[PDB]
């Protein structure tokens, strides 16, 4: 599932950003 | 009337952002008390002012490590920003001032804790809960786009909880006061607009992108576009193709497939009526926008508080005393801090 992907993934905390 | 409302506000924003508040605060005026989050070139920590009692939220930011990630007019351009602003659903800036070594923010605390934790928390948010969020922002937007800024930092980690359930939007790093449009490759790659990512210039329509990303987000539990890598992010951005989970209502769908858009003639928020096809879209239509406004809605959710300094909506966070150092850093650059 979309879900389980997500999840297992590693972007699932707090994420950062970019700039320059 | 709104016409009125935006005038009257755009007057006031004005006075502030031509002569804007300095220095109206010192850092031994507080006691620090503990970390409520980190950030790129500083943290934000829960404080106790001495004189008054009250808590607040200060944001310390490391003048070199600002300049060293090269966002001094960045940084310049969310502080002048946030004093001169005014919206139930904007965090209030009460102090800022700076020392040899940093430069201090002190908001109001909002001790209902992140979006982002509550949402990865509980999985995902109902409709109804995703869309009392998201009434809240497109407001928020129609505010900040009628005096001519931009936001372009919106998703969960950025909106803040208050004690009634309603939003706060914080950290205003990326917001920029502009007219037509800017080129600048900033954000978080997954809420980005596909017209920053191809580099092509581009205006407050990326803040209507985000919010599809947002409500998506709320809705789904997960982002629509989402890897391991941005340049992955990236592709699928690029691509616009969107998949909704199955539980999604039609009019959401429909709603996403016009903030979603990778068109900009045809995104909703930058068409030729504006914000108003989205306050008017069928996903909308069970909200008062002018309740939500005044903040006559039941929020669906109410954070635990217990104190006026309670952190538990927050995680934790690793400790460093704050250094000041007996040498000005950076003075120059930041004088109209
Ligand atoms: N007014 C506030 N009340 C309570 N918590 C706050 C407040 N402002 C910020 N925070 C907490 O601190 C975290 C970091 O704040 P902010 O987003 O302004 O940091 P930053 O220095 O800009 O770092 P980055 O841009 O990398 O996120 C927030 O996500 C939130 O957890
Ligand atoms: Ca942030
Ligand atoms: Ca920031």
């Amino acid at each position: 599932t979309t879900y389980a992907d997500f999840i297992a993934s590693g972007r699932t905390g707090r994420r950062a950003c970019i700039h320059d | 009337s709104v016409k009125e409302f935006l005038a009257k506000a755009k007057e006031d924003f004005l006075k502030k952002w031509e002569t804007p508040s300095q220095n109206t605060a010192q850092l031994d005026q507080f006691d620090r008390i503990k970390t409520l989050g980190t950030g790129s070139f500083g943290r934000v920590m829960l404080v106790k002012h001495k004189e008054s009692g009250n808590h607040y939220a200060m944001k310390i930011l490391d003048k070199q490590k600002v300049v060293k990630l090269k966002q001094i007019e960045h940084t310049l351009n969310e502080k002048r920003i946030l004093q001169a602003v005014n919206f139930p659903f904007l965090v209030k800036l009460e102090f800022s001032f700076k020392d040899n070594s940093n430069l201090y923010m002190v908001m109001e605390y909002v001790a209902g804790g992140e979006m982002f934790s509550h949402l990865r928390r509980i999985g995902r948010f109902s409709e109804p809960h995703a869309r009392f969020y998201a009434a809240q922002i497109v407001l928020t937007f129609e505010y900040l786009h009628s005096l001519d800024l931009i936001y372009r930092d919106l998703k969960p980690e950025n909106l803040l909880i208050d004690q009634q359930g309603y939003i706060q939007v914080t950290d205003f790093g990326f917001a920029k006061r502009v007219k037509g449009r800017t080129w600048t490759l900033c954000g978080t790659p997954e809420y980005l607009a596909p017209e920053i990512i191809l580099s092509k210039g581009y205006n407050k329509a990326v803040d209507w992108w985000a919010l599809g990303v947002l409500i998506y987000e709320m809705a789904a539990g997960y982002p629509p576009f989402f890897a391991d890598q941005p340049i992955q992010i990236y592709e699928k951005i690029v691509s616009g193709k969107v998949r909704f989970p199955s539980h999604f209502s039609s009019d959401l769908k429909d709603l996403l497939r016009n903030l979603l858009q990778v068109d900009l003639t045809k995104r909703f928020g930058n068409l030729k009526n504006g914000v108003n096809d989205i306050k008017n879209h069928k996903w909308f239509a069970t909200t008062d926008w002018i309740a939500i406004y005044q903040r006559k809605v039941e929020a669906p959710f109410i954070p635990k508080f217990k104190g006026p300094g309670d952190t538990s909506n927050f995680d934790d966070y690793e400790e460093e005393e704050i250094r000041v150092s007996i040498n000005e850093k950076c003075g120059k650059e930041f004088t109209e801090f």
